[PDB]
């Protein structure tokens, strides 16, 4: 293939090579699932687990604004360049308006970034994908980004490696979403999570982060000590 | 302006550019550096005599700053560059400071060029590897070594261009601590000459002590190498 | 050494390669266009063939103002050419800002041929696939009097005036039937129809189809009236019919 | 221009010295502050001017006249050449965004043939120097004050084959006017010499 | 685009850089010129190409600027170009800045070898940095100066250079080297030194009767002062010699020519 | 964006990059230009691609300075773009001294550009050589400068297609104390020779530089030269 | 090679010229983190090129601050740049907020300038190439002994015993067992010097390898010398 | 060979092969048609999803560009966001620089001249879509569109994407005279549904746009309950 080694090189086929190379690599990242009630949007991230003794940490789920949160799936140092990138518009508008940035402009901010780097020949795609969460006056959001720019408005989605069968699951409960309250969103999450785990492996707290924005509710995110109230009662009943 | 990427990491983690800038100085004339317990002893290859050059003597052991001396093995004129480097950066500390640079301070900023030298765009390494020599302004006396990767460290026996390594490896087994400044003037030359054809025109050193350093003289060289050359024969003859 | 011809560089035989390429980008579209002066004004004829009738024929043209008195027709790429109207437009507007008075045609051309240059010895630049064709009036010394002008340049940046030329696809043909009737008769002495009839006749004799009038567009500088305007369809159809005889 | 530097050249030496009075507005912080900063070998400047603008000037063409040496593999450079490259700094100051220095030069030093083709200046130099950048070849200057009170006497009694004594006693008397005629305390003058062996101290005048 | 870029300014896997190895055999190519440093002057002889028949010669005033091979930077300073000549001109300009910026910041002539090295730096950093290609010119700089007097230096399209009491550049250089080697001493005066010069010039070309048109020579000696004014500035050390660069005429030559060819056949004639 | 250099050295020394710049600048129609005891006069031809192209037009022959003119051979937009250049460093000298520049300074600023664009990146070298004819403080020049920037000064040379004859012609015809109009006479004469058809005021371009300036001839002139040939 | 670009994506979604510049880090020494509630161990493999080198001129351990350290694997002389930065960072935080810089801010810091690498000038000059080095930064905050490691690709993660270089692969599964929660400092010291025992080629010895502590109780950083080695080994 | 990599290139027959391959590119994009219907402009897209749970409205392709001018985009969708918001700098401009509603012709010749740039230097790639610019500006209702090569072209009625030439096909059967936009929403909407595949596109979307008089000349959305169900 001599057509996939530049970004500003178009394949006889009308296909954009690189791009699809950080499409799989945002492929190959954790696990993630997001989804989106009627006042909730619920966030289950999958980390590392220790290898019997030895808990390594890496922050995947990031807290953007009072009202925005996201989790990243692939390069680290890509969703760490986009959180910070994030935080400042979020800093300037909530400066400028003294309220914060409504989600569908954000949606826009985030694509028109991802499309600034897929045109010029000394830049490169992002080689993560984001889903954000969050809540503003037309209520819950759920979005998804692509290195391509694409963003994605979901009622409930998945993103990383094995997401497949989360996606396949969530197809199957998402139109109720609308009336499950936070518990049973936040367990419909966790089995979508679950679904992607491999065969010797159970959700528990140790590998599992629990994010969560409302109207009430400031972006939370939920870990080792607070999230005992979700995951330490919970199994996959098929 | 034109700022590619010209040192960069090949599929098996190596950095050619610097391979071949190392490559470059395996090329150059030899050199040696050697610790006292009151001087330092620098010598260099001093090519040839082509009975064409100029009459006046050049030094091939460049003056720093009235403290630290350098030695070179590689491209001549990346060393110069190299050299006027140092000399601006010593006379920038001594007009920031008001005290004179340590030779540790001067040897971390040559490896720090020589290091950012291999990772700014539009620009391929300096092809030098040098040996530095001084004194603190509390005796102390410093040996040092940069690489073309910008690599430093600090040695009591040092040798750097062709056939280093073997240098290197003869005069560990050989070198003793704390030697007075007529041993190490004779060390330094019976490892110079390992690797030198014995023609004795082809050797420049100096000597480095606290506030004081002179070059030998033609003749006071003579004295030391005869020395050194018979030296050398009794330990053939020792062998077998 | 071994491309030699992607980029601007110069060839064994000592020729441009991406040069040459984009003076075949100009008969690329199929397109023609033929320029012709008579001793009071300067026409230029531009096909301007509609196959899809579901686009609007007026929507799309060759023929540019560059300033009010001067007019321009592009050959070859369509939006390169539209990018180097532009180009000329400000290469006016500056003009007419630095100096007070209207850019002369031969000016302009001049400037133009001068940009396209640039692009032929930059290496990033694609040079513009098209050849401009510069008509307008040009104020004479010592009389005061208006005389016709047209002007060519190519993309690698030859700049000629012209007193009849033709560009784009069987260009050859039209060129050899200008020349052809220039040897009986003298264009400069000619008047407007008969001027225009040439260049009909000879645009049809490129393509030897019999043109119509919505298959063309005709624009014009007078003596009389110096600013560039576009020839009505009714007199270029009262045109078409003079040639039919 | 609060203190007083003084300058003279004879036939075998340059002698300079220069009031070590340091201020704060009419408090003496110091009475002891050496203005005479050795550049060379056989070179100086006694410089007179608030403390800053005077050491940042010394030292940056001190560091300078270092670097050149090392760069020409230590050939000294000539008493006009160092002139001149002051000269040279102090113009260009006057028209930078910084300012001007505020700072007046006495320049003294020795030429000494540095090898067997030069064919220079074997004698010693004296240069006065204004803050603007003049620069001008002189018997002898001052600056100060009692510039003015030493140059007249200077005029009186100055002789180009004054002998070393001789002229550390002309010193003596010119530092005398000084402390006699101006208001500003000018109690130690910091004098030294170059001669054909360099720098010297000079402690029997002050 | 990168795909195109000839990386001038990179290593080979031996350490060597390509740009300059070449530019190394472009001079080779050159007109040969010989210099030799004696102890009352400098002699520069060089070959030039042979005139044609329809060559002019710029009516220049003040005829010891510039000729076809030999050029002034400075009053004290004198220099030979082997290469390409359009890459010495720039060299040659950017010399003659440096050294009248060094007169405007000292007052002083510049050194010969601090000239030589400024010069050095411009044409190592194209081998480094910029990513064009490097000059590809050698100079034979000549000059006399306070610290050294009469010195001789010679520049590689690398920014390397060197002092010599006698060197040569362009065709048959080695042979050059060779000849000057056998015949070269410390003993000797300036007219000897022009005699060694030519002689070994007329070898290189492989020519007997040396011909005048096809050799140009330059000389830097010192000669005394004319325009001393000590009343404009009576402190001012004015010297009784200043150095003088000197390009031989057509008429100026034939004397030296005639002592070299004598010579040739005196030394070939007892060779049986 | 193209900041790397185009013309590089090759394994036996030459820069193949120029040497086809110069390939192509011997490409261009005959021009040619004699020297004579008080005057220069240099010639070139005007051969139209059709009798459509308005011959007044087109130019060969260039006016640089009120002293000073030029002609070229090879791609004519390469070559305005020196020829605005020269006649920019033209009236900055003398905005500067308040004198008419020397030819040889002129040479000398024509030639620094030819080696700029050798050298620097991201361009290719000029395809074109010039004939610089014109006067100075001391008398008359006429220089040929080459797309390597090298410059020579010529008594009578020739540059394009046909060159070489040209020159052959030149050197058996031209004499030490030629005067003006006898330059002229061989000047048209060796355009005669290789002309492919027959030499009209409309294809012919002639500037003579006489003892002031440079005056490119008008049409009834070259008219009154080419019925006397 | 230069057929492909430095920000070019292999198909299986890595950059190439981070996945090479990791291949790097297995070519250097091998450098051992441990933390442990009493505080936190790194121990480090010199490999000097001789023995007439002066082992402290090599020092796999750098401060970058009094409660701070951090020990590089590959190239050593990228990672000064790095080790500069992040001291200059600890003391511009010093200077602004009057308190110690946190473990995991001076590590984000480190790969805040590790990430700023590419071709495309611009605005802004970046590196033609990432770093060739691995940091391991160790240190004690509010939040206890705290290890974290440093990655080519700009990417942080804490840990709670890594250990980077040749032996790195040896000296995890060594670490899969004999390590837990709650060891103290001694047991932890003498874990690392086995482990370099069972990586290292050369034998052994006080002034072959570099040992540094950061104490929980005390907050502050402790160079080890070659006799408080042999008192570990000695144990 | 190395003729078709960059766009600063032509081919040996005068052609510029990254263009025509961004043209491919958008050629394998769903379709879209846009009719002028005398008294406005309508333009319908079809819009493929991938996902059964995406929110209602998600991936528009027609967006508003000015009060009555508004872009569809037919490929990259990403790329035709960038050149929305280029349109919309322009259509901003002449509101504050010259204090009127840009043009329709204007618009599309400056989105032509932004879609040409970056077919020219070797630096950039062109765009991976078309653009479908509607607008009833001072001039009159005003339909055109934006090639990757940068050429605009007004049209009555013009229809892209993968399923073009049913489309046109289907669009040559309507009047364009008599034609009204309440009747050409609903006969833009038959038009994608007739000629849409319903065996490979399982989730598809009718998303249709106009502006005439019936908005106040604003172009906005459709109400919901006025394209036909299928």
């Amino acid at each position: 293939n001599e057509y996939d080694s530049d970004i500003t090189t178009w394949s006889p086929t009308g296909r954009l090579f690189q791009i699809e190379y950080a499409n799989e690599a945002v492929n190959n990242g954790s696990a993630t699932v997001g989804v989106k009630g009627k006042n909730f949007v619920v966030l289950a991230a999958l980390k590392r687990s220790p290898v019997a003794e030895l808990s390594s940490y890496q922050e995947k789920v990031f807290e953007i604004d009072e009202h925005v949160g996201m989790s990243i799936s692939g390069l680290v140092a890509d969703g760490r360049v986009l959180a910070r990138y994030l935080r400042t518009e979020c800093m300037n508008y909530r400066y400028m308006y003294s309220n914060g940035m409504p989600m569908n402009q954000m949606a826009d901010m985030i694509g028109e970034k991802h499309q600034r780097h897929i045109q010029c020949s000394g830049k490169r795609p992002f080689g993560v994908g984001l889903l954000l969460a969050g809540y503003d006056r037309q209520g819950p959001h759920l979005y998804q980004t692509v290195p391509s720019g694409d963003v994605y408005d979901y009622k409930a989605t998945a993103m990383g490696v094995r997401s497949q069968a989360s996606r396949t699951y969530l197809e199957r409960h998402f139109e109720h979403f609308s009336d499950c309250t936070l518990d049973e969103l936040v367990t419909h999450a966790l089995k979508a999570l679950a679904s992607a785990t491999s065969e010797g492996i159970e959700l528990n707290v140790k590998n599992t982060t629990i994010a969560i924005v409302g109207k009430d509710t400031p972006f939370t995110i939920f870990e080792e000590e607070s999230a005992r109230k979700y995951l330490d009662g919970f199994k996959m009943r098929p | 302006s034109y700022d590619r990427a010209i040192t960069v990491f090949s599929p098996d983690g190596h950095l050619f550019q610097v391979e071949y800038a190392q490559e470059a100085v395996k090329k150059g004339l030899a050199a040696v550096g050697v610790l006292g317990s009151d001087s330092v002893v620098i010598a260099v290859e001093k090519k040839s005599a082509v009975k064409l050059q100029d009459s006046r003597t050049i030094r091939k052991i460049y003056k720093v700053d009235a403290n630290i001396y350098l030695a070179f093995a590689g491209l001549s004129a990346d060393a110069r560059v190299l050299i006027n480097k140092a000399q601006l950066e010593c006379q920038r500390f001594s007009l920031n400071y008001e005290d004179t640079m340590d030779v540790d301070m001067l040897v971390r900023y040559v490896a720090g060029v020589q290091q950012k030298s291999t990772q700014s765009g539009g620009s391929r390494p300096f092809g030098v590897a040098t040996v530095i020599g001084g004194f603190n302004e509390d005796g102390k006396p410093h040996l040092w070594k940069t690489d073309p990767s910008g690599m430093c460290s600090a040695w009591r026996a040092v040798a750097i261009g062709r056939h280093d390594q073997t240098v290197i490896e003869y005069m560990e087994k050989s070198y003793k601590d704390g030697m007075s400044r007529d041993e190490c003037v004779h060390f330094a030359i019976k490892s110079l000459l390992e690797v030198v054809e014995s023609g004795s025109r082809n050797i420049e050193l100096l000597v480095l002590q606290y506030k004081e350093a002179r070059y030998l003289t033609e003749e006071e060289l003579q004295k030391f190498v005869v020395e050194v050359e018979k030296e050398r024969e009794e330990e053939a003859a020792a062998k077998k | 050494a071994g491309f030699d011809k992607y980029i601007t560089v110069f060839s064994p035989e000592g020729s441009l390669y991406q040069v040459e390429y984009a003076f075949k980008a100009v008969t690329y579209p199929g397109l023609l266009t033929v320029a012709i002066r008579c001793k009071d004004a300067v026409l230029v004829v531009t096909q301007h063939l509609i196959p899809d009738r579901l686009m609007r024929p007026d929507s799309v043209t060759a023929l540019y103002e560059v300033t009010p008195n001067i007019g321009c027709c592009m050959t070859g790429r369509a939006p390169d050419g539209r990018a180097l109207v532009q180009r000329a437009r400000e290469e006016a507007s500056d003009y007419q800002y630095r100096y007070g008075v209207e850019i002369p045609i031969a000016v302009l051309a001049k400037r133009m041929g001068d940009k396209a240059q640039v692009r032929t010895q930059q290496a990033g630049l694609r040079p513009m696939g098209v050849v401009s064709t510069f008509i307008g009036m040009d104020q004479s010394d010592q009389d005061g009097s208006l005389k016709p002008q047209i002007y060519t340049v190519d993309p690698a940046g030859w700049t000629g005036g012209h007193i009849a030329c033709a560009a784009g696809k069987k260009q050859v043909e039209a060129m050899a039937f200008l020349e052809k009737r220039q040897k009986s008769t003298e264009l400069d002495a000619l008047t407007q129809k008969e001027a225009a009839m040439i260049a009909l006749a000879a645009l049809q004799s490129a393509i030897g189809t019999a043109v119509k009038a919505k298959e063309v567009e005709v624009g014009r500088c007078t003596a009389a009236n110096p600013a560039f305007q576009r020839v009505p369809n009714s007199e270029v159809e009262e045109w078409l019919t003079a040639v039919a005889e | 221009m609060a203190e007083t530097a003084i300058a003279f050249r004879c036939k075998d030496y340059v002698m300079v010295a220069a009031a070590g009075l340091n201020a704060f507005y009419y408090i003496k912080i110091t009475d002891a502050e050496d203005k005479i900063t050795q550049l060379d070998t056989h070179q100086l400047v006694a410089c007179t001017g608030e403390n800053g603008p005077r050491v940042n000037f010394t030292e940056y063409i001190k560091c300078n006249l270092a670097l050149n040496r090392m760069r020409q593999h230590g050939r000294h450079s000539s008493c006009e050449s160092t002139a001149n490259f002051m000269r040279n700094c102090l113009a260009s100051a006057i028209r930078s965004r910084e300012g001007a220095y505020q700072v007046n030069c006495l320049f003294a030093g020795y030429d000494t043939p540095v090898s067997e083709d030069d064919d220079g200046v074997v004698g010693p130099q004296l240069f006065y120097m204004d803050y603007l950048g003049t620069l001008q070849a002189v018997p002898y200057g001052c600056h100060g004050y009692g510039a003015c009170f030493v140059t007249a006497l200077l005029d009186r009694l100055w002789r180009p084959d004054l002998s070393q004594q001789e002229g550390l006693e002309l010193m003596q008397k010119c530092c005398d006017e000084v402390k006699r005629r101006v208001i500003i305390s000018n109690s130690y003058f910091f004098v030294k010499a170059v001669t054909k062996n360099g720098v010297e101290v000079i402690t029997a005048v002050h | 685009s990168h795909r195109y870029d000839s990386r001038t300014t990179t290593f080979s896997p031996e350490g060597r850089l390509y740009q300059v190895e070449y530019a190394v055999e472009a001079i080779q190519q050159a007109g040969t010129v010989i210099g030799v440093c004696t102890k009352d002057g400098v002699v520069l002889a060089g070959e030039k190409m042979v005139p044609h028949p329809l060559f002019d010669s710029e009516s220049m005033q003040d005829k010891n600027t510039s000729g076809e091979k030999m050029y002034k930077i400075a009053e004290h300073i004198g220099c030979s170009v082997a290469g390409v000549t359009s890459d010495a001109y720039a060299l040659l300009n950017y010399a003659r800045l440096s050294a009248l910026r060094h007169q405007y910041t000292f007052q002083e002539p510049m050194a010969i070898e601090d000239l030589c090295r400024i010069l050095c730096d411009e044409k190592q950093l194209y081998t480094q940095y910029g990513g064009v290609r490097p000059y590809g010119v050698s100079f034979l700089l000549v000059g006399w100066d306070r610290y050294y007097g009469y010195q001789l230096y010679s520049t590689e399209p690398s920014g390397d250079y060197s002092a010599w009491s006698a060197y040569a550049i362009g065709q048959n250089d080695q042979v050059a080297h060779a000849l000057l080697k056998k015949d070269w001493h410390e003993s000797m005066t300036l007219e000897d030194g022009m005699l060694l010069a030519l002689r070994v010039l007329g070898k290189t070309m492989d020519t007997a009767k040396i011909d005048l048109d096809r050799v140009e020579v330059a000389v830097m000696r010192k000669v005394p002062a004319s325009n001393i004014d000590q009343l404009l500035d009576p402190f001012k050390h004015h010297p009784k010699t200043t150095p003088r660069f000197q390009i031989l005429t057509r008429s100026e030559l034939k004397p030296h020519a005639e002592r070299a060819d004598q010579a040739r056949e005196a030394e070939e004639k007892a060779e049986a | 964006e193209a900041f790397y250099g185009l013309t590089t050295f090759s394994p036996s020394g030459k820069l193949i990059q120029i040497e086809y710049a110069t390939t192509a600048a011997g490409k261009g129609t005959t021009a040619l230009g004699v020297k004579a005891t008080d005057g220069v006069v240099i010639a070139a031809k005007k051969k139209a691609p059709s009798t459509l192209v308005d011959a007044s037009s087109i130019q060969k022959v260039f006016v640089l300075d009120e002293h000073v003119g030029c002609t070229y051979s090879g791609m004519g937009p390469d070559c305005r773009v020196l020829i605005d250049s020269a006649r920019k460093n033209c009236q900055q000298y003398k905005l500067m001294y308040n004198e008419p520049i020397p030819i040889s300074q002129l040479v000398r600023k024509i030639s620094a550009i030819y080696q700029e664009f050798t050298q620097s990146g991201g361009v290719r070298p000029f395809g074109c050589s010039l004939l610089v004819a014109g006067v100075d403080a001391n008398g008359y020049h006429l220089y040929q400068v080459d797309p390597s920037g090298t410059f020579w000064a010529w008594k009578a040379t020739a540059i394009g297609t046909g060159s070489p004859d040209a020159k052959a012609f030149l050197e058996k015809r031209y004499t030490v104390d030629m005067e003006l109009e006898d330059a002229v006479h061989t000047a048209l004469l060796t355009l005669k020779e290789g002309f492919d058809g027959q030499m009209t005021s409309e294809n012919t371009q002639v500037g003579r530089v006489v003892e002031n300036r440079f005056e490119i001839l008008s049409v009834d002139q070259l008219r009154d030269y080419l019925d006397q040939i | 090679e230069y057929d492909r670009g430095v920000n070019t994506f292999s198909p299986e979604g890595r950059i190439f010229q981070i996945e090479y510049a990791v291949e790097a880090i297995k070519l250097g020494s091998t450098s051992l983190g441990i933390r442990t509630p009493e505080g936190v161990v790194l121990a480090a493999e010199k490999r000097v090129p001789s023995t007439l080198v002066v082992p402290s001129s090599m020092s796999k351990i750098m401060e970058v601050d009094s409660h701070i350290a951090a020990v590089m694997s590959g190239m050593v002389a990228d990672a000064r740049i790095l080790v500069e930065h992040a001291r200059v960072e600890s003391q511009n935080h010093r200077f602004t907020y009057n308190e110690p810089m946190s473990v995991e801010s001076c590590t984000l810091a480190t790969c805040d300038l590790s990430i700023q690498f590419g071709e495309s000038g611009g605005r802004r000059k970046l590196m033609s190439r990432p770093f060739g080095v691995s940091l391991l930064i160790a240190g004690v905050d509010e939040k206890g002994p705290q290890l974290w490691q440093t990655d080519p690709s700009g990417t942080h993660t804490r840990y709670d015993a890594q250990a980077i270089g040749g032996g790195a692969e040896a000296a995890q599964s060594v670490f899969t067992e004999r390590y837990h929660r709650n060891m103290t400092l001694e047991e932890g010291e003498t874990l690392a010097v086995d482990i370099l025992k069972q990586v290292m080629e050369d034998q052994l010895s006080p002034e072959n390898i570099e040992v540094a502590v950061v104490r929980a109780d005390d907050g502050k950083l402790h160079m080890y010398t070659p006799t408080e080695i042999k008192a570990i080994m000695s144990r | 060979s190395g003729h078709d990599q960059s766009t600063d290139v032509f081919s040996a027959e005068g052609r510029v092969f990254q263009v025509e391959y961004a043209g491919k590119a958008v050629d394998n994009s769903s379709t879209a048609v846009a009719a002028c219907c005398k008294d406005g402009v309508v333009v319908a897209v079809e819009k493929v999803h991938t996902s059964r749970m995406l929110e209602k409205g998600s991936n528009n392709r027609i967006h508003a560009v000015d009060r009555q001018a508004g872009i569809c985009i037919c490929g990259l969708l990403p790329d035709g966001r960038a050149i929305v918001s280029r349109a919309r700098q322009e259509a901003e401009n002449s509101r504050d620089i010259f204090a009127t509603p840009i043009r329709g012709s204007v618009l599309a010749n400056r989105v032509g001249e932004f879609m040409h740039a970056y077919t020219t230097h070797f630096a950039y790639r062109p765009f991976g879509c078309s653009a479908i610019i509607a607008s009833y500006a001072d001039d009159g209702p005003q339909l055109f569109v934006s090639d990757p090569s940068g050429t605009v072209a007004g049209y009555y009625g013009v229809a892209l994407g993968k399923a073009k030439t049913v489309a046109k096909s289907e669009l040559e059967k309507l009047d364009f005279s008599s034609l009204t936009c309440d009747e050409a929403v609903g006969k833009l909407a038959s038009i994608l549904h007739e000629v849409h595949d319903k065996q490979k596109d399982k989730l598809y979307e009718v998303e249709v746009a106009w502006v005439c008089d019936k908005s106040d000349r604003k172009f906005v959305h459709v109400p919901a309950d006025m394209v036909p169900a299928e």
